[PDB]
């Protein structure tokens, strides 16, 4: 029926991806050897959305895990759920980019992308009525953001009609883990404006905020942080895999959301989040997750929405719940103030309620907000890109593979009309 | 009795030639014996010198 | 039957090849048929 | 399958690999006989040794290294030592007649009989590679083979191989206490044949390691065996990310594009922060933040050069042990916002962080202790232009009265080659001064 | 029933045959005095439990046969087989042809008759000789001519030591070498050759052995002959019969002189560190060092190349490494031989002699080349003969013992025709 092909790129992508497939498989009753051990009748019918149908009652995913370096996928051949992938799907190379977006776009990326793209059609040929794709990124690198931009445009030219989601992890601006990344995030956003039908941005600095102040962890590994993204990754697609008394699939949440087709950088969040002690003391009602899905502390990107207005706002909810009480508490959010809210679009709210929550909570909520206060995320990278580029710092590495001086300025001019395309609606 | 003997032997032979853990096993054994002989002969020629 | 034949061939040929073996000749603890001295090694 | 070819040269290169390869036989389970022992030879689940060690069909591991010098008395302590039967005997190249502390003797006269021979044993070692990550030259700016023949290898490796990484480890002659008199004629004449044909070259004084040993390791009168354990720990920590998996895995090809702003500024200096004598490791906590604050000190460098008189172009911090990366990123924000640690105003990002899981090991007899985590900083600061204002003056006084030049012009060298390689460092003393200047 | 009869003539012949028959006796399980505590290719069997070689030994100086007749192989042979003359041939082609050999050619041919009536499926003879001496030229010429006009079209293979450029012990060695090449140009099916100077260089270089004796050469020639004739005794993936070389190697009936080598000649102290795979040894066959006859390889182009592999070898490794050799276009193969090679494989690996120096290697190759390079050796071997025969040095003994002055001249022209024939089949 309506099926999803999954794509995972870069070292951050495979770390995100291996944690993502656990929270789908344990939802769907699948053991690490891939044999169905579930309990409910409704569990199994939409296994064709993500998984194939192997012999003897076995299920395998439909992910292809591209990486330049083989030193990350040997981890996920030994992972806790790292066995169920088909070994044809692992695609790997010999020479890594090494955080050079020129080398991850031109030199060995052109040599390798054939081997991925033959596997791409193979997991697309088994589809009946394919619905879209999915991608995982971190924008700061040359191996995942570098391969990813060439992995987006080459899939647009063959399947241009399908709703092609693509995640992103925008780099942390306060302290970066790389020094060459203002060339790398700015060269990738220009390719990410034009081609992707839907994107989300994730400040991993706010993930360090959201485990410290709210979740009260002491030792947050990246693997535990990729749990938090994995709730949102399964949170949006929950109408394609399950029943609904008010449903919203991927296509009903994009074309109901995006006003102008260069404006698809969103800011997500997850509302029922507590420490293990603090879960007991705090109620589980309908407004108490409306308190927290819009709560500026509990956001996921580090762009506070008191720097502008919300164009359109979404919240997919999970579990059986009443619909007066989700409406009157969404009526109240638009009406308690008119400053952070847009005049020329009369409403903002998107609502969706499924019937099966994630296991462990009676209620759940996943937030999507399309804000005008994301423009400072770009004037921050615009000034860091033009600090390096005046004296041409580090540029002698990017030039030597087939890039000239003009390829930064057009990727900065397009990067600098994006703030004004945001500033005009913001004022 | 004749049946017993013939069937048993044929089984053993063909089934060995066909399985596989055995292929790796044989390569390992042959290489080991060979290198053992090599070291022994090295020691022998040293003693001869 | 192929696993039983593999045990027969191991316990016939590999008895005296004690001090060294290649990497893939032993899997999932086949020493119990040759119990006597392989364990103490 | 990833690989390195650790090619040494010089009498101060064989004495480094003696203490370098004994570390890599301890990281793995390898005996000095070469064969793996009984416990690890039945499962065989570990294939982490393929970066450095080969593997023959009869179960013996032979490392990938060739030892070069013209002095036949420091290789002949390897063919009778503990490591007699580890190394393949065709990889210990050794010349009869010496080099005798002349650059020109080791570039034109003697070294031409071995430039062909060592480039056949190199071609064996680099032929098993599915993928070569990079070579590792260990040489010295002191004398004939370590400075002359190294320049002859650089002009023939890159012509042979080309766009392939070749890291370099090198001592640097001390400010005051050095052991030669013809020495500044060499260190000006080996930088000039390395400005083009080496992708990265680390800088170490042996004088600054003489200062850290009276200070940190609490050892009085250190010998030369205790200088090659510290350098041998760094070259473990650079290449540990190839062999053992990590959370932020940083290869060799990652470095050479991530440290150099301009293509003749490839001279980064390095340090190893948690060097503690085993008495004081019992007294001092060694967290992840406080061994990041202890690289930028005025005392834990390895080149006698205090970077207070310079602006940091970039850093490349590599971590090893048990670290969690919330607590790494808390400390790098401290060092950027601290006032004294100067950063160049065309680098607002600055850093490069790497994480690996293996804790550092302990060699028996090593003065270092077992510490749970350890870092290794790599920076190319502006302050290194001070140190050339010391060596290039010492070339100028001797060349003014034309001292010591008559051995060089008679040993197959023209007198003009001192003039063109003197004007060449009259650019690099300026080339640091144009990029340390604030923006206009 | 692939029986071959071996005759060793010349001191080079019997001193090679000592090493050859100790190698063949250790090849099977035969203890050396004859008994045993597939072998019917070289040994007849008597019902007491005794094995008799198919070998005839002959020289005209009694001491070199008598040391065999007294030494440790005294009970191997029927002791009438060790034929012995009275007066030495005295390095004289006329004496070993016309005058002295007329007493013993009848005896050796009658014992050849009795052995060929003992045999039942006869295939060929192995005549071991040199190009240096009187009984290594004249008696071998009479033996080959009489066996050709007596037995028919059966493969009389001959093995020849070859006179090196700067290495000789005689003075008159061009004279009797050009004479034996003239009169044995026609009735030998093939003539393998080896150069003592090239074996000296290989013994210095590959085997790390200084100052070699003659036993250290005859062991190598024994390994060569056993790798030739392993196919008749032991069965393999692709056997090659001994007749197949006649239709395989030689293109025209004066070009039956192929060269040989054997690639894993390596001592134990280096072969312990080095692995020697199939691609390694077949690439190593084609060095100018590791050949066994001194001719400059690069000045000649190849005609045909018959490889014999021995031991554990998988045929795709061979079939890939052959094309890998072919495509280089510096190993010049002639433009009327697109087939190039001819390959055989046998299972049983090369064996080891007690008191030996070649390391026990699992697989080995013996390659039989047919080059154009040996025109330089024929040019120089005609030139030395031309230098001496300008003023009639050493001729008066041979003309007092049986040829006129013109027969040296007609042998000169009948040998120079061959040097023109290479330029014919080269251009």
């Amino acid at each position: 029926m309506r099926e999803i092909v999954h794509l995972q790129a870069g070292q951050c992508g495979n770390q995100i991806g291996a944690k993502f497939w656990e929270v789908i498989s344990d939802e769907h009753g699948i053991d690490p050897t891939g044999t169905y051990h579930g309990d409910s009748d409704l569990q199994l019918e939409r296994i064709n959305v993500y998984y194939n149908e192997a012999t003897g009652g076995k299920y395998v995913p439909r992910a292809v895990l591209v990486d330049l370096e083989p030193g990350t996928m040997d981890s996920v051949r030994s992972g806790p759920f790292g066995q169920i992938f088909r070994p044809d799907n692992f695609v790997f190379g010999q020479s890594g980019a090494g955080n050079n977006w020129a080398k991850g776009h031109y030199t060995e990326g052109a040599e390798l992308v054939d081997s991925v793209l033959d596997v791409v059609r193979k997991e697309a040929e088994s589809c009946d009525c394919l619905q879209g794709f999915q991608l995982t990124h971190s924008l700061g690198g040359g191996t995942g953001s570098g391969m990813g931009t060439l992995l987006i445009s080459k899939i647009r030219e063959e399947y241009p009609d399908r709703i092609m989601n693509t995640f992103s992890v925008v780099p942390s601006p306060k302290v970066s883990d790389t020094v060459v990344e203002p060339y790398n995030a700015t060269l990738s956003v220009h390719q990410l404006v034009e081609n992707t039908d839907e994107t989300y941005c994730i400040d991993n600095e706010a993930l360090y905020d959201i485990c410290f102040r709210t979740l009260k962890l002491t030792t947050p590994t990246y693997g535990d942080l990729n749990h938090l993204v994995s709730a949102t990754m399964s949170g949006v697609t929950t109408c394609l895999r399950f029943p609904g008394q008010l449903n919203a699939d991927l296509r009903k949440l994009a074309v109901n959301m995006v006003p102008f087709p260069r404006l698809h950088f969103f800011m997500p969040g997850f509302a029922p989040l507590t420490s293990r002690g603090s879960q007991q003391y705090r109620a589980l009602t309908v407004p108490e997750l409306t308190q927290q899905m819009f709560d500026a502390k509990n956001m996921m990107a580090a762009c506070d929405p008191r720097h502008g207005r919300y164009l359109t706002v979404a919240a997919v909810f999970r579990g059986r719940m009443s619909m007066k009480e989700v409406d009157e508490q969404m009526l109240n959010v638009q009406n308690k103030n008119s400053s952070y809210f847009v005049e020329w679009i009369p409403n903002n709210v998107k609502t969706a309620v499924c019937d099966i929550p994630p296991r462990g909570l009676k209620m759940s909520a996943t937030f999507i907000g399309n804000s005008t206060a994301i423009q400072e995320l770009f004037k921050r990278i615009s000034e860091q890109f033009t600090a390096m580029f005046r004296r041409k710092a580090f540029l002698h590495w990017y030039t030597g593979e087939g890039m000239d001086e003009m390829e930064f300025t057009e990727a900065e001019s397009n990067m600098n009309d994006l703030v004004s395309e945001y500033q005009q609606y913001q004022d | 009795l004749k049946h017993e003997s013939l069937k048993d032997k044929k089984m053993r032979q063909q089934v060995r030639e066909n399985s596989i853990e055995l292929r790796e096993l044989e390569q390992k054994l042959k290489a080991a014996y060979m290198n053992k002989e090599r070291a022994a002969q090295i020691v022998e020629k040293d003693a001869m010198k | 039957i192929i696993e039983e034949e593999r045990l027969r061939l191991l316990k016939e040929h590999a008895a005296k090849l004690l001090g060294y073996l290649p990497k893939g000749v032993f899997k999932r603890e086949d020493d119990v048929d040759m119990l006597g001295e392989e364990f103490r090694k | 399958m990833r690989e390195c070819i650790s090619i040494h040269v010089g009498q101060a290169g064989v004495q480094i690999g003696n203490a370098c390869w004994e570390l890599y036989c301890l990281e793995h389970g390898i005996q000095p006989d070469g064969q793996m022992p009984s416990d690890k030879t039945i499962g065989g689940g570990d294939d982490s040794f393929n970066t450095f060690f080969s593997e023959t069909g009869a179960g013996k591991h032979v490392p990938r290294a060739v030892f070069v010098d013209l002095e036949p008395t420091v290789i002949d302590e390897v063919r009778t030592g503990t490591y007699r039967q580890l190394f393949h005997p065709e990889q210990l190249i050794t010349g009869k007649e010496d080099a005798a502390n002349n650059y020109a003797r080791g570039h034109y006269t003697i070294g031409k009989e071995i430039i062909d021979l060592v480039l056949d044993r190199i071609r064996k070692l680099a032929d098993q590679c599915t993928g070569l990550q990079g070579f590792l030259v260990f040489h010295s700016f002191g004398g004939g083979t370590g400075s002359g023949f190294t320049s002859l290898l650089m002009e023939r490796l890159s012509v042979d191989y080309g766009k392939k990484s070749k890291l370099e480890f090198s001592i640097y002659p001390a400010p005051q206490v050095s052991t030669a008199v013809v020495e500044p004629y060499n260190s000006i004449l080996t930088t000039h044949t390395t400005l083009e044909h080496s992708d990265c070259a680390f800088m170490v004084d042996n004088e600054a390691i003489y200062d850290i040993c009276r200070r940190n390791l609490d050892i009085e009168r250190p010998t030369y065996t205790n200088l090659n354990r510290l350098i041998g720990q760094i070259v473990s920590s650079i290449t540990a990310s190839l062999r053992f998996d990590g959370a932020l895995n940083v290869d060799l090809t990652e470095f050479q594009t991530n440290l150099v702003p301009y293509p003749r500024i490839h001279f980064p200096l390095a340090t190893y922060a948690p060097v503690i004598s085993a008495e004081k490791a019992y007294h001092e906590q060694l967290s992840v933040a406080e061994i990041t604050n202890a690289c930028f000190e005025p005392a834990n460098q390895m080149v006698k050069c205090d970077p207070r008189h310079g602006k940091y172009m970039a850093c490349c911090l590599l971590y090893r042990g048990d670290v969690v990366p919330k607590d790494v990123n808390a400390a790098i924000a401290t060092i950027k916002t601290k006032r004294t640690i100067q950063f160049v105003d065309w680098c607002p990002t600055g850093f490069k962080v790497g994480i690996n899981y293996q804790p550092p090991t302990v060699v028996p007899g090593g003065d270092l202790a077992k510490v749970q985590r350890a870092v290794c900083m790599l920076s190319n600061t502006t302050a290194i232009a001070e140190a050339w204002a010391r060596l290039d003056h010492k070339f100028d006084l001797m060349y003014a009265k034309r001292a010591f030049v008559h051995w060089y012009v008679g040993e197959g060298m023209e007198e003009g080659e001192f003039s063109e390689a003197r004007e060449d460092m009259a650019a690099l003393e300026k080339d640091y001064e144009e990029v340390g200047v604030d923006s206009v």
